Protein backbone atom coordinates (compact mmCIF):
# COMPACT_ATOMS: atom_id res chain seq x y z
CA UNK A 1 0.00 0.00 0.00
CA UNK A 2 0.93 3.61 -0.16
CA UNK A 3 1.60 4.43 3.12
CA UNK A 4 -1.77 2.70 4.28
CA UNK A 5 -5.32 3.79 2.77
CA UNK A 6 -6.10 5.87 5.34
CA UNK A 7 -3.28 8.12 4.63
CA UNK A 8 -3.58 7.63 1.06
CA UNK A 9 -7.39 9.26 1.32
CA UNK A 10 -6.31 11.69 3.54
CA UNK A 11 -3.61 12.87 1.00
CA UNK A 12 -6.18 12.85 -1.61
CA UNK A 13 -8.60 15.14 0.76
CA UNK A 14 -6.16 17.54 1.16
CA UNK A 15 -4.81 17.29 -2.63
CA UNK A 16 -8.51 18.18 -3.33
CA UNK A 17 -9.13 20.90 -1.02
CA UNK A 18 -5.52 22.87 -1.60
CA UNK A 19 -4.72 24.18 -4.94
CA UNK A 20 -1.04 22.45 -4.46
CA UNK A 21 -0.40 18.77 -3.60
CA UNK A 22 3.07 19.15 -3.06
CA UNK A 23 5.39 16.49 -3.58
CA UNK A 24 6.33 13.80 -1.01
CA UNK A 25 5.04 16.03 1.95
CA UNK A 26 3.38 13.15 3.70
CA UNK A 27 6.96 11.60 2.94
CA UNK A 28 8.79 13.95 4.60
CA UNK A 29 6.63 14.25 7.53
CA UNK A 30 6.70 10.52 8.17
CA UNK A 31 10.42 10.63 7.58
CA UNK A 32 10.65 13.57 10.62
CA UNK A 33 8.59 11.40 13.02
CA UNK A 34 10.30 8.62 12.29
CA UNK A 35 13.64 10.39 12.73
CA UNK A 36 12.30 12.05 16.26
CA UNK A 37 10.49 9.22 17.54
CA UNK A 38 13.56 7.28 18.41
CA UNK A 39 12.21 4.14 19.79
CA UNK A 40 9.82 3.94 17.04
CA UNK A 41 6.65 3.38 19.00
CA UNK A 42 4.20 5.47 17.20
CA UNK A 43 4.84 8.06 19.95
CA UNK A 44 6.72 10.87 20.47
CA UNK A 45 8.01 12.30 23.81
CA UNK A 46 7.03 16.39 24.81
CA UNK A 47 10.39 17.14 24.94
CA UNK A 48 11.08 15.82 21.41
CA UNK A 49 8.42 17.64 19.99
CA UNK A 50 9.83 21.07 21.85
CA UNK A 51 12.84 20.13 20.01
CA UNK A 52 11.56 19.69 16.52
CA UNK A 53 9.69 22.66 17.40
CA UNK A 54 13.12 24.88 17.91
CA UNK A 55 14.26 23.48 15.07
CA UNK A 56 11.81 23.78 12.71
CA UNK A 57 9.58 26.41 13.71
CA UNK A 58 12.04 28.17 16.13
CA UNK A 59 8.26 28.53 18.64
CA UNK A 60 8.61 29.07 22.37
CA UNK A 61 8.62 26.53 24.66
CA UNK A 62 5.43 27.62 26.40
CA UNK A 63 3.67 28.04 22.93
CA UNK A 64 5.17 23.88 22.14
CA UNK A 65 3.97 22.75 25.09
CA UNK A 66 0.10 24.26 24.47
CA UNK A 67 0.45 23.02 21.18
CA UNK A 68 1.41 19.85 22.56
CA UNK A 69 -1.27 20.07 25.15
CA UNK A 70 -3.82 21.11 22.58
CA UNK A 71 -3.08 18.11 19.85
CA UNK A 72 -2.51 14.94 22.30
CA UNK A 73 -6.13 14.94 23.53
CA UNK A 74 -5.76 11.59 25.09
CA UNK A 75 -3.48 13.30 27.93
CA UNK A 76 -1.06 10.21 28.02
CA UNK A 77 2.15 12.62 27.99
CA UNK A 78 2.88 11.55 24.61
CA UNK A 79 2.28 12.41 20.81
CA UNK A 80 1.69 10.11 18.15
CA UNK A 81 2.62 9.99 14.59
CA UNK A 82 -0.89 11.02 13.13
CA UNK A 83 -1.07 13.89 15.46
CA UNK A 84 2.31 15.06 14.72
CA UNK A 85 1.40 14.38 11.05
CA UNK A 86 -2.65 16.59 11.67
CA UNK A 87 -0.04 19.45 13.55
CA UNK A 88 2.54 19.59 10.62
CA UNK A 89 -0.71 19.98 7.94
CA UNK A 90 -2.43 22.56 10.16
CA UNK A 91 0.72 24.46 10.26
CA UNK A 92 1.86 24.20 6.63
CA UNK A 93 4.27 27.19 6.51
CA UNK A 94 2.18 29.57 8.43
CA UNK A 95 4.32 32.24 7.81
CA UNK A 96 3.29 32.32 3.59
CA UNK A 97 -0.08 34.62 3.18
CA UNK A 98 -1.86 31.78 1.58
CA UNK A 99 -1.75 29.71 4.45
CA UNK A 100 -3.93 32.27 6.69
CA UNK A 101 -6.12 31.57 3.66
CA UNK A 102 -5.66 27.88 4.16
CA UNK A 103 -5.72 27.84 8.19
CA UNK A 104 -9.05 29.66 7.33
CA UNK A 105 -10.09 26.97 5.21
CA UNK A 106 -8.77 24.76 7.93
CA UNK A 107 -10.20 21.11 7.72
CA UNK A 108 -13.58 19.19 7.01
CA UNK A 109 -15.22 19.78 10.38
CA UNK A 110 -12.99 22.90 10.73
CA UNK A 111 -14.91 23.26 14.52
CA UNK A 112 -12.72 20.83 16.76
CA UNK A 113 -9.84 22.41 16.28
CA UNK A 114 -10.52 25.48 17.61
CA UNK A 115 -12.55 23.59 20.02
CA UNK A 116 -10.78 22.37 22.86
CA UNK A 117 -13.32 21.53 25.20
CA UNK A 118 -15.58 19.58 23.23
CA UNK A 119 -18.34 20.71 24.26
CA UNK A 120 -19.41 22.35 21.14
CA UNK A 121 -18.75 25.94 22.34
CA UNK A 122 -15.48 27.93 21.91
CA UNK A 123 -14.72 29.69 25.35
CA UNK A 124 -11.71 32.69 25.76
CA UNK A 125 -9.24 30.56 26.59
CA UNK A 126 -9.54 28.46 23.35
CA UNK A 127 -9.83 31.91 21.50
CA UNK A 128 -6.26 33.22 23.22
CA UNK A 129 -4.86 29.74 22.11
CA UNK A 130 -5.93 30.03 18.50
CA UNK A 131 -4.15 33.44 18.65
CA UNK A 132 -1.25 32.61 20.30
CA UNK A 133 -1.06 29.77 17.72
CA UNK A 134 -2.09 31.99 14.57
CA UNK A 135 -0.76 35.37 14.96
CA UNK A 136 -3.25 38.27 15.05
CA UNK A 137 -3.93 41.73 16.98
CA UNK A 138 -5.62 41.12 20.12
CA UNK A 139 -8.27 44.22 19.08
CA UNK A 140 -9.07 42.34 15.99
CA UNK A 141 -9.45 39.02 17.70
CA UNK A 142 -11.87 41.17 20.36
CA UNK A 143 -13.85 42.59 17.47
CA UNK A 144 -14.19 38.78 15.54
CA UNK A 145 -15.57 37.57 18.96
CA UNK A 146 -18.26 40.57 19.79
CA UNK A 147 -19.02 40.10 15.86
CA UNK A 148 -19.22 36.31 16.38
CA UNK A 149 -21.24 36.69 20.03
CA UNK A 150 -24.92 37.50 18.38
CA UNK A 151 -26.89 36.22 21.26
CA UNK A 152 -24.32 37.99 23.62
CA UNK A 153 -23.30 34.92 25.33
CA UNK A 154 -19.58 34.42 24.56
CA UNK A 155 -20.43 31.19 23.05
CA UNK A 156 -19.63 29.88 19.59
CA UNK A 157 -22.20 27.44 17.78
CA UNK A 158 -21.01 25.06 15.30
CA UNK A 159 -23.05 26.33 12.34
CA UNK A 160 -22.34 29.92 13.75
CA UNK A 161 -18.22 28.73 13.40
CA UNK A 162 -19.29 27.31 10.06
CA UNK A 163 -21.16 30.79 8.67
CA UNK A 164 -18.05 33.39 10.04
CA UNK A 165 -15.67 30.60 8.00
CA UNK A 166 -17.56 30.90 5.27
CA UNK A 167 -18.19 34.69 5.27
CA UNK A 168 -14.16 35.12 6.24
CA UNK A 169 -13.25 33.24 2.97
CA UNK A 170 -16.04 34.98 0.60
CA UNK A 171 -14.20 37.86 2.28
CA UNK A 172 -10.56 37.08 1.22
CA UNK A 173 -11.70 35.47 -2.44
CA UNK A 174 -13.48 38.97 -3.10
CA UNK B 1 -41.08 50.79 53.85
CA UNK B 2 -43.38 52.36 51.46
CA UNK B 3 -40.39 55.10 50.69
CA UNK B 4 -37.97 52.21 50.40
CA UNK B 5 -40.53 49.90 47.63
CA UNK B 6 -41.26 53.32 45.73
CA UNK B 7 -37.49 54.36 45.34
CA UNK B 8 -36.56 50.73 44.76
CA UNK B 9 -38.66 50.01 41.61
CA UNK B 10 -38.70 53.59 40.88
CA UNK B 11 -35.33 53.10 40.02
CA UNK B 12 -35.32 49.73 38.67
CA UNK B 13 -38.15 50.92 36.10
CA UNK B 14 -36.21 54.03 35.14
CA UNK B 15 -33.19 52.11 34.27
CA UNK B 16 -35.22 48.99 32.73
CA UNK B 17 -36.23 51.47 29.49
CA UNK B 18 -33.01 53.10 29.54
CA UNK B 19 -31.07 49.26 29.17
CA UNK B 20 -33.78 48.28 26.85
CA UNK B 21 -33.36 51.68 24.94
CA UNK B 22 -29.33 51.04 24.96
CA UNK B 23 -29.56 47.46 23.59
CA UNK B 24 -31.97 48.80 21.38
CA UNK B 25 -29.70 50.69 19.85
CA UNK B 26 -26.42 48.36 20.28
CA UNK B 27 -29.23 46.19 17.86
CA UNK B 28 -29.70 49.06 15.31
CA UNK B 29 -26.19 49.47 15.00
CA UNK B 30 -25.76 45.62 14.38
CA UNK B 31 -28.22 45.76 11.88
CA UNK B 32 -26.78 48.38 10.26
CA UNK B 33 -23.03 47.03 10.09
CA UNK B 34 -24.74 43.40 8.75
CA UNK B 35 -26.49 45.61 5.94
CA UNK B 36 -23.21 47.82 5.14
CA UNK B 37 -21.88 44.83 5.16
CA UNK B 38 -24.62 42.47 2.55
CA UNK B 39 -24.25 45.76 0.26
CA UNK B 40 -20.30 45.78 -0.18
CA UNK B 41 -20.49 41.70 -0.90
CA UNK B 42 -23.72 42.14 -3.49
CA UNK B 43 -21.24 45.34 -5.05
CA UNK B 44 -18.46 43.02 -5.25
CA UNK B 45 -20.33 39.72 -6.97
CA UNK B 46 -21.59 42.20 -9.56
CA UNK B 47 -17.90 43.76 -10.19
CA UNK B 48 -16.84 40.75 -10.66
CA UNK B 49 -19.91 39.34 -12.82
CA UNK B 50 -19.36 42.47 -15.06
CA UNK B 51 -15.49 41.52 -15.24
CA UNK B 52 -16.31 38.68 -16.15
CA UNK B 53 -19.17 39.79 -18.56
CA UNK B 54 -16.18 42.04 -20.50
CA UNK B 55 -13.54 39.85 -20.73
CA UNK C 1 26.82 9.35 -2.83
CA UNK C 2 22.92 9.86 -4.02
CA UNK C 3 22.88 5.89 -4.58
CA UNK C 4 20.49 5.76 -7.00
CA UNK C 5 19.73 4.56 -10.48
CA UNK C 6 20.53 6.70 -13.75
CA UNK C 7 17.32 5.28 -15.48
CA UNK C 8 15.22 5.72 -12.53
CA UNK C 9 17.19 9.74 -11.68
CA UNK C 10 17.09 10.71 -15.42
CA UNK C 11 13.43 9.36 -16.84
CA UNK C 12 12.30 12.92 -17.64
CA UNK C 13 11.19 14.20 -14.26
CA UNK C 14 9.88 17.42 -15.28
CA UNK C 15 6.16 17.77 -15.74
CA UNK C 16 7.02 19.83 -19.09
CA UNK C 17 8.40 16.78 -21.11
CA UNK C 18 11.98 18.35 -21.32
CA UNK C 19 14.66 16.25 -21.42
CA UNK C 20 16.43 15.95 -18.23
CA UNK C 21 19.90 14.63 -20.05
CA UNK C 22 19.93 17.19 -22.70
CA UNK C 23 19.00 19.95 -19.30
CA UNK C 24 22.32 18.63 -17.37
CA UNK C 25 24.68 18.33 -20.74
CA UNK C 26 23.67 21.88 -21.37
CA UNK C 27 24.39 22.87 -17.80
CA UNK C 28 27.44 20.67 -17.94
CA UNK C 29 28.52 22.59 -20.98
CA UNK C 30 27.86 26.30 -19.84
CA UNK C 31 29.47 25.56 -16.38
CA UNK C 32 32.53 24.15 -18.45
CA UNK C 33 32.77 27.25 -20.60
CA UNK C 34 32.37 29.45 -17.37
CA UNK C 35 35.18 27.93 -15.70
CA UNK C 36 37.22 28.35 -18.78
CA UNK C 37 36.12 32.09 -18.81
CA UNK C 38 37.19 32.29 -15.06
CA UNK C 39 33.15 33.40 -14.08
CA UNK C 40 32.35 34.16 -10.65
CA UNK C 41 30.02 32.35 -8.46
CA UNK C 42 27.14 34.41 -8.76
CA UNK C 43 27.04 35.22 -12.08
CA UNK C 44 27.32 31.40 -12.88
CA UNK C 45 24.29 30.76 -10.55
CA UNK C 46 22.65 33.63 -12.60
CA UNK C 47 23.49 31.85 -16.19
CA UNK C 48 22.13 28.85 -14.71
CA UNK C 49 18.95 30.20 -13.95
CA UNK C 50 18.95 32.02 -16.61
CA UNK C 51 19.08 28.60 -18.49
CA UNK C 52 16.47 26.99 -16.60
CA UNK C 53 13.77 29.67 -17.28
CA UNK C 54 15.08 29.26 -21.14
CA UNK C 55 14.44 25.45 -20.97
CA UNK C 56 11.12 26.23 -19.03
CA UNK C 57 10.21 29.10 -21.12
CA UNK C 58 9.19 27.17 -24.63
CA UNK C 59 6.65 28.51 -27.20
CA UNK C 60 3.82 29.32 -25.28
CA UNK C 61 1.10 28.38 -27.48
CA UNK C 62 2.90 24.74 -27.39
CA UNK C 63 0.55 24.28 -24.28
CA UNK C 64 0.19 26.22 -20.44
CA UNK C 65 2.34 24.50 -18.93
CA UNK C 66 5.50 26.43 -19.88
CA UNK C 67 3.30 29.97 -18.91
CA UNK C 68 3.07 28.53 -15.54
CA UNK C 69 6.87 27.20 -15.05
CA UNK C 70 7.57 30.59 -16.40
CA UNK C 71 5.54 32.34 -14.03
CA UNK C 72 6.72 30.18 -11.34
CA UNK C 73 10.67 31.29 -12.27
CA UNK C 74 9.43 34.47 -12.23
CA UNK C 75 9.15 34.97 -8.60
CA UNK C 76 12.01 34.41 -5.73
CA UNK C 77 11.51 31.84 -3.39
CA UNK C 78 9.89 29.45 -5.57
CA UNK C 79 12.59 30.05 -8.59
CA UNK C 80 14.95 29.27 -5.78
CA UNK C 81 13.67 26.06 -4.76
CA UNK C 82 12.95 24.56 -8.10
CA UNK C 83 16.76 25.20 -9.24
CA UNK C 84 17.76 23.78 -6.33
CA UNK C 85 15.55 20.88 -6.92
CA UNK C 86 16.67 21.25 -10.50
CA UNK C 87 20.76 20.76 -9.29
CA UNK C 88 21.01 18.36 -6.81
CA UNK C 89 18.91 16.14 -9.19
CA UNK C 90 21.06 17.02 -12.34
CA UNK C 91 23.95 16.14 -9.98
CA UNK C 92 23.22 13.06 -8.58
CA UNK C 93 22.39 12.18 -12.37
CA UNK C 94 25.58 13.36 -13.56
CA UNK C 95 27.49 10.63 -10.64
CA UNK C 96 25.27 8.14 -11.84
CA UNK C 97 26.22 8.00 -15.53
CA UNK C 98 29.59 7.25 -15.22
CA UNK C 99 29.69 5.63 -12.17
CA UNK C 100 27.58 6.19 -8.97
CA UNK C 101 27.98 3.08 -6.59
CA UNK C 102 31.31 2.38 -4.65
CA UNK C 103 32.51 2.04 -1.14
CA UNK C 104 31.22 3.60 2.37
CA UNK C 105 27.26 3.29 1.43
CA UNK C 106 27.05 0.03 3.80
CA UNK C 107 29.42 2.08 6.16
CA UNK C 108 27.02 4.70 6.43
CA UNK C 109 23.92 2.33 6.28
CA UNK C 110 25.37 0.63 9.34
CA UNK C 111 26.12 3.84 11.01
CA UNK C 112 22.80 5.24 10.59
CA UNK C 113 21.22 1.67 11.84
CA UNK C 114 23.89 1.74 14.60
CA UNK C 115 22.11 5.30 15.90
CA UNK C 116 18.93 4.46 15.32
CA UNK C 117 19.30 1.16 17.47
CA UNK C 118 21.12 3.14 20.15
CA UNK C 119 18.32 5.64 19.85
CA UNK C 120 15.58 3.01 20.42
CA UNK C 121 17.21 1.81 23.25
CA UNK C 122 17.73 5.03 25.28
CA UNK C 123 13.89 5.83 24.45
CA UNK C 124 12.52 2.45 25.45
CA UNK C 125 15.16 2.55 28.73
CA UNK C 126 14.72 5.48 31.09
CA UNK C 127 15.12 4.84 34.76
CA UNK C 128 15.72 8.50 35.55
CA UNK C 129 12.93 11.00 34.42
CA UNK C 130 15.77 14.07 36.25
CA UNK C 131 18.51 12.18 34.71
CA UNK C 132 21.08 14.44 32.67
CA UNK C 133 23.00 11.33 30.24
CA UNK C 134 19.80 10.37 28.73
CA UNK C 135 18.35 13.90 28.57
CA UNK C 136 21.71 14.78 26.74
CA UNK C 137 21.48 11.76 24.31
CA UNK C 138 17.90 12.43 23.89
CA UNK C 139 19.17 16.12 22.56
CA UNK C 140 22.28 14.75 20.81
CA UNK C 141 19.59 12.56 18.66
CA UNK C 142 17.18 15.42 17.83
CA UNK C 143 19.96 17.83 16.84
CA UNK C 144 21.45 15.50 14.44
CA UNK C 145 17.91 14.06 13.28
CA UNK C 146 17.23 17.68 12.72
CA UNK C 147 20.69 18.63 10.97
CA UNK C 148 20.01 15.83 8.31
CA UNK C 149 16.68 16.97 7.83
Amino acid sequence: MKLTPGCFLWYLYMDKIYCLLSLRNVKALMVYFHLLDVHHRNTLNDVLFFHFLQHVTNLNKSQIGMIFDLLDWTAVGEIGFDQFYVLICILLAHQDHLEDHFMYRHSRPVFELLDLDGEMNIGAANFQNYRFLFNIKKQELRDLFHDFDITGDRLLNYKEFKLYTIFCTDKSID
Amino acid sequence: NMFVGVMIMHTEDSMKKFERDLTLERNLAIMEEKQIILKRQQEEVNRLMNTQKSG
Amino acid sequence: TANVSVSDVCEDFDEEGKSVRNRIRKYSQTISIRDSLNLEPEEIQQQARRELELCHGRSLEHGEDHEESETSLASSTSESLIFSLWKPHRTYWTEQQNRLPLPLMELMETEVLDILKKALITYRSTIGRNHFMTKELQGYIEGIRKRRN
